[PDB]
RNA sequence: AGAUUUUUGGAGCAUCGACCUGGUAUUGCAGUACCUCCAGGAACGGUGC
């Protein structure tokens, strides 16, 4: 089995190791024995399906601070930390008009969502590890 | 520059005209001697032409060495250990040296087994008595720059300095 | 080749060297005479035709003047003799 | 069957050969030919009455040698 | 000089990185027997330092009580501070960063990974230390001693095997007699010993060790350390029994006892302390010796084979096509080109476009051949 | 193998039968264990036969020295080729 | 580096004799018209100038060497081994806190990748 | 790879080199054993028996 000898468009064979050309089959089989042949060959979705939804009443409550919402939720007996991310406008359910805001949501898994609306471009930062904090002895949601 | 091991294991080793093992390191302007132990006891003489040595000292025990030239230097000071280091030395070529007072041939006589000493072109021979005095501290050293010692100059040694 | 072999068998089974193959055979002490009046007693483990032994666990005994004379004496598990230094070979020593 | 070959076959052991001039070399020899001329590194060499020198190698030669002293921790059955 | 300020923290930094570099090495795992015997090594010789280091700071306190009154003095301070930096206000033009301050003893206290071994531990080895034998520290060699004992006793009725089961026992009745030439190889075989027993464990303190030997050889060893039920008091030097204690108080101090026999107190003493010392490295290495034991007789019931696999263990194509020949590109910065070739190919490439862009000519097909700059802007200014 | 071979044209000493030691350049070697020393000095040693005297070694250079493989016992590398 | 090092090394240890937080050494010698950047913490060898002034913090301490020798550290090669297994101990500790943390994280990140984004209530 | 030249073993005396003192002729171009002779002292060293 030589990976090397192949047959052209004119009846001939062909080493493309070598790039050599033989016309009749004995020619073929007395190339591979040789010097310049043989310096050739030496050179060569489980975790969103199994969240329980009971969507419960949450209890937020904002206030204008200058240099914060704080959110009241329930023990959820577990070490996920609810998590808060800001959204478009865009999508929706049932996509209402004049729909040009954004939304910061902030989510738990045996709690419901709540998003509040800023009208504002940019006047804070929705990043979790930078300004946010859960007190899981006293359970409260804070995030500035 | 200073003097290395790698100035040394460098250098051309050969046969001199003595028919002897010798080194040549002539064109250095070594400040210090040091770290001369590299040889292995495999020379008998060392040349140090052309170097700029204040003093020679710092060298280590060699048993082989029997000559050695220190020609063409600043030699001011001579070292005290020298017999310690050297115990065949006997020839000591010293010419062209910066020896001013007649104490610095005091531990030059500290070798027993030299017999040929070389102190020429220097200031401390242009002093009077100075070959009395060289012939009286070291009575073993039969050629002392390039001339025989004399009975005459040795009664003249051993009659002056009582 | 085999019959050289043949050959070179006869000759240490029935030759000169046949108290050496007393030595392969039983397994027996023998004492040998060096050239520096050294005494080795021991048991010969292989042999050649030049009279080149390995012995294991011999003894080398010799006479050293310090007077008298006294018998120093050392013990060695394995040693080489060459044939060259190998003086007179006795098969059953007396003691 | 001839001894030279169950010397040949020695690599990297410490042996000592005691020469026939009351010399006796202590080291690792490395490498052993035919004519019993045995090249060893890193040795100790001992002379009649002398002090024990180290030599970094050492060559000594088949009619020189005397005898041979191996370690107890070499099967003679697999040499020969 | 800062003796009291800056040496001190020098000695406490170079400690922290000494117990740090133990610790790492200590956290590492260990794959052989050689590499933890060398590691071993290396934090017995790490420890050594930080100890010498150690000495070295605490004797530095003598100045300090009487420096301590003038540096913690309220009325002083920035005058001599003030001088100090006027002193250290010299020529600035050595520009020459120098980040080895405290990277330096990281470094030396660390290993590479073709070599793990330290900066001032580079020269050490285990085969200069340990046998090969030996197995660094997993057997015992007992061939020469066994060898000297045969020499000894001047026979050859003894094998290893015999002295193996002679050299087991601690307190049982010797082979040969105490006042013999016997005790002359048993010091040697005890000094080999304890040498084993310290090259086995590097780490342990063999001072701590001594005393602690020393003090059971001369607190309990010479008071009668092995009781009886002339069998209720027996005597290591004198080999004499006792009826009671109180005749062995009254003999302990007798004429013969002291220096009027060939084994007394005053001249077989060092022999019967290296018959203890040898006591205590058999019962604290038994292990050891039943594992050299075990390997001389798998190495004695095995074969020929066995025994000897368990101790081996092109100018024709740069000249046709016209390479090697040197050409100069003065529009790239006078460059090298090894080919005619290679250059007409280069030319209409990136690396001449940036060169020719700097002088502003376009990259055109009438600045294909220009090699020279005054050339090139020539053509550029003709066209 | 070729042992021989890998310490040719170095500074070797090379110990002979009586006793002395001969160092030198050894160039060229043969089966017959001889040896071409270029430049070579034979050492040899003196007794001091006296209480108080020392044992010297007496070392006179030849040059080029054909030795025989009779006379040669062991030679030892000392120095690197110059 | 070596002077901007010493200078640092000279204000640690004239910083470090002081009997208060404000009265020392180094708060008088910025009103004598002497130029100090590292006392100011917005440079970056303020981080190293409170370390080097820790350590000569350390180096006045009753066990550091002034009044009292230290012997575990320094005669008991027991107790320097017994103190780096407690340190190998130690590191192992906060490599599998960091591991913990680590393993919470990748939680966070799964489950907040896998919460509905949709369902937006505004109250 | 074992039979005389290399590798399976012959294991106080005589001579030479110096050291120290005086007279004596050669002043000369070469790769060298050596290198004028006489007289006096030596408490110098190597080799073989």
């Amino acid at each position: 089995k030589d990976p090397y000898f192949m047959k052209n468009h004119l009846g001939s064979y062909e080493c493309k190791l070598c790039l050599t050309l033989h016309n009749n089959e004995g020619s073929y089989l007395a190339h591979t024995q040789g010097k310049k042949h043989q310096t050739n060959l030496a050179r060569r979705v489980e975790v969103k399906k199994f969240v329980k939804i009971g969507r419960p009443g949450y209890k937020v409550t904002k206030q204008r601070d200058s240099e914060l919402f704080q959110i009241d939720y329930p023990e959820i007996a577990e070490g996920i930390m609810p998590r808060h991310r800001f959204m478009s406008a865009y999508e929706q359910r049932i996509e209402p008009p004049d729909r040009r805001w954004q939304y910061l949501l902030m989510a738990a898994e045996p709690y419901e969502t709540i998003a509040f609306k800023v009208p504002s471009r940019e006047i804070d930062k929705a990043e979790g590890k930078f300004w946010t904090h859960w007190n899981r002895e006293t359970k409260q949601f804070f995030l500035q | 520059v200073k003097l290395t091991a790698e100035l040394i294991e460098q250098a051309a080793q050969y046969t001199n005209a003595v028919r002897d093992r010798e080194l040549d390191l002539r064109g250095y302007k070594i400040p210090v001697i040091e770290n001369l132990g590299a040889t292995l006891d495999q020379f008998d003489a060392i040349d140090f032409s052309d170097n700029e040595i204040r003093k020679l000292d710092g060298f280590p025990l060699l048993r082989r060495l029997k000559t050695l030239l220190v020609n063409n230097n600043r030699i001011c000071r001579i070292g005290e250990g020298l017999d310690q280091a050297l115990p065949c030395l006997t020839e000591l070529i010293l010419t062209n040296n910066s020896l001013v007072e007649l104490g610095d041939l005091d531990p030059l006589a500290s070798l027993k087994s030299l017999t040929y000493l070389s102190i020429l072109r220097n200031p401390v021979t242009n002093k009077k008595h100075y070959r009395l005095y060289v012939i009286y501290k070291v009575p073993q050293v039969r050629v002392l720059d390039f001339q025989k010692v004399k009975l005459k100059e040795r009664q003249e040694a051993e009659k002056m300095f009582k | 080749p085999e019959e050289l072999q043949k050959r070179e068998e006869e000759e240490f089974n029935t030759g000169p060297l046949s108290v050496l193959t007393q030595s392969v055979k039983n397994n027996t002490q023998v004492l040998i005479n060096c050239r520096n009046n050294k005494k080795l007693l021991g048991r010969v483990k292989a042999f050649d035709r030049h009279c080149n032994m390995v012995l294991e666990n011999v003894k080398e005994m010799w006479t050293e003047v310090p007077s008298k004379p006294v018998n120093k004496d050392r013990y060695i598990s394995k040693m080489f003799l060459r044939g060259d230094s190998v003086i007179v070979v006795l098969r059953n020593p007396l003691i | 069957m001839k001894l030279v070959r169950f010397l040949m076959k020695l690599s990297h052991e410490t042996v000592t050969i005691e020469l026939k001039n009351g010399t006796q070399v202590h080291g690792t020899i490395t490498g052993v030919d035919v004519s019993m001329n045995t090249h060893l590194k890193a040795v100790k060499m001992t002379l009649k009455n002398r002090e024990p020198v180290q030599l970094e190698t050492l060559s000594i030669r088949g009619n020189n040698i005397r005898y041979f002293i191996l370690p107890d921790s070499l099967p003679l059955d697999t040499l020969l | 000089m800062e003796t009291i300020l800056e040496q001190q923290r020098r000695y406490h930094e170079e400690k922290e990185r000494l117990m740090d570099v133990m610790a790492k090495e200590m956290l590492t795992k260990k794959s052989t027997l050689r590499d933890q015997i060398n590691s071993d090594h290396r934090t017995r010789a790490m420890q050594d330092r930080y100890m010498e280091v150690s000495g070295n700071l605490r004797d530095l306190y003598d100045d300090k009580d009487g420096l301590r009154k003038e540096e913690l003095n309220a009325i002083s301070g920035p005058n001599e501070f003030a001088e100090f930096y006027n002193r250290l206000k010299q020529i600035k033009e050595f520009h020459r960063k120098h980040p080895n301050e405290i990277c330096v003893p990281m470094s030396v206290e660390f290993e590479e990974l073709l070599k793990a071994r330290e900066n001032p531990s580079e020269e050490a080895q285990n085969l200069v230390e340990f046998t090969d034998e030996e197995g660094y520290g997993r057997y015992l060699d007992l061939h020469d001693c066994y060898l000297k004992y045969i020499n000894l006793k001047a026979s050859e009725k003894l094998d290893y095997i015999t002295y193996l089961s002679i050299f087991d026992q601690l307190f049982d009745i010797p082979k040969e007699r105490k006042n013999a030439e016997y005790k002359r190889y048993l010091e040697m075989l005890l000094e080999y010993l304890q040498d084993y027993t310290d090259r086995v464990k590097p780490l342990q303190d063999q001072n701590e060790l001594f005393g602690k030997i020393q003090a059971e050889f001369e607190k309990k060893w010479e008071n009668g350390t092995f009781p009886g039920w002339e069998e209720r008091a027996q005597r290591l030097f004198s080999t004499k029994g006792k009826s009671l204690e109180s005749l062995d108080t009254s003999l302990f101090a007798k004429n013969p006892k002291s220096k009027g026999t060939k084994r007394d107190t005053e001249r077989n003493k060092d022999i019967a302390f290296l018959e203890a010392q040898i006591y205590e490295y058999v019962e604290i290495l038994g292990e050891q010796r039943h594992l050299t034991h075990e390997n001389v007789q798998r190495k004695q019931a095995r074969t020929g084979e066995e025994r000897e696999e368990e101790e081996e263990e092109p100018y024709w194509l740069y000249k046709l096509h016209g390479l090697n020949i040197n050409y100069n590109c003065e529009i790239c910065g006078n460059y090298t080109y090894r080919g005619p070739k290679a250059f007409q190919r280069h030319f209409a490439e990136w690396r001449h476009a940036h060169g020719m862009r700097c002088l502003g000519i376009p990259n055109t097909a009438h600045f294909a051949n220009v090699t020279q700059i005054e050339d090139a802007v020539s053509l550029w200014a003709k066209l | 193998s070729s042992k021989m071979l890998q310490h040719i044209d170095y500074r070797m000493r090379c110990i002979l039968q009586d006793g002395r030691i001969f160092i030198g350049t050894f160039k060229a070697f043969d089966k017959h264990m001889n040896l071409i020393l270029c430049d070579c000095d034979e050492f040899r040693k003196i007794k001091p036969k006296n209480s108080k005297q020392a044992e010297r070694e007496e070392k006179r250079v030849l040059g080029l020295v054909l030795l025989r493989g009779e006379n040669l016992v062991s030679m030892t590398v000392e120095g690197p080729p110059p | 580096s070596a002077f901007d090092l010493d200078v640092v090394k000279l204000t640690a240890q004239f910083v470090a004799r002081n009997g208060r937080q404000f009265l020392t050494q180094l708060m008088q010698k910025e009103q004598r018209n002497y130029q100090f950047d590292f006392l100011r913490p917005q440079h970056s060898l303020f981080n190293y100038f409170t370390k080097l002034v820790e350590q000569y913090t350390k180096i006045l301490i009753p066990p550091k060497g002034l009044f009292s020798k230290l012997k575990k550290e320094a005669e008991n090669p027991r107790e320097v081994l017994d103190q780096v297994c407690y340190r190998v101990e130690w590191a192992k500790f906060q490599e599998r806190e960091r591991k913990k943390e680590e393993e919470e994280k990748e939680k966070e990140r799964v489950a907040y990748a896998q919460i509905d984004w949709h369902d937006f209530v505004v109250v």
